[PDB]
């Protein structure tokens, strides 16, 4: 498998981490805070060859697409963001519905 | 000599073709293109690499 095929394989086998490949050819694993709560311990023969580095923080406010690597990582960040956004909406949705039922009972 | 002169001209033609071809601004055959990946999916890490040689 070439580096790009490796990235797709990872993205396919797991949804916990989202891989990517930058311009040079380095692999970019992104783990959204809403899914992982800590640094990932990359291990195994592949890891040894790739030599994965530390995990800088990347919030939407920090998405630079001027480079392909940055664009690929940015897609992942945006996805993690959309999940956070939606989840909150869902929570608020229940609040509305719950308050709706409450109003009905209070009226009764 | 005559033939060589003609070959020399054609020779230059091949060189320019290689150094002049340019999709928009990006050059293609000069050798600088190397390899770029083309994201062809709706999720990251789906890109497929494409390589253009000198």
């Amino acid at each position: 498998d070439d580096i790009e095929e490796v990235a797709t394989y990872i993205n396919g086998q797991t949804d916990m981490v989202k891989a990517s490949v930058n311009e040079k050819g380095q692999l970019q694993i992104f783990a959204g805070n809403n899914k992982v709560t800590g640094d990932v311990a990359f291990s195994g023969g592949l890891a040894g060859a790739l030599n994965m580095q530390a995990g800088t923080a990347e919030t939407v406010d920090t998405i630079d697409v001027t480079s392909v690597g940055g664009a690929q990582q940015s897609v992942a960040v945006i996805d993690s963001a959309l999940k956070y956004v939606d989840s909150h909406r869902a929570e608020l949705g229940a609040f509305q519905n719950r308050f709706n039922h409450a109003i009905s009972n209070l009226d009764n | 000599v005559a033939i060589q002169e003609e070959i020399t001209a054609l020779n230059d033609e091949l060189n320019r073709i290689a150094e002049t071809t340019s999709f928009g601004g990006n050059k293609l055959l000069n050798g600088t293109f190397s390899t770029k990946s083309f994201q062809i999916g709706a999720d990251n890490g789906e890109a497929v690499m494409l390589t253009l040689k000198d």
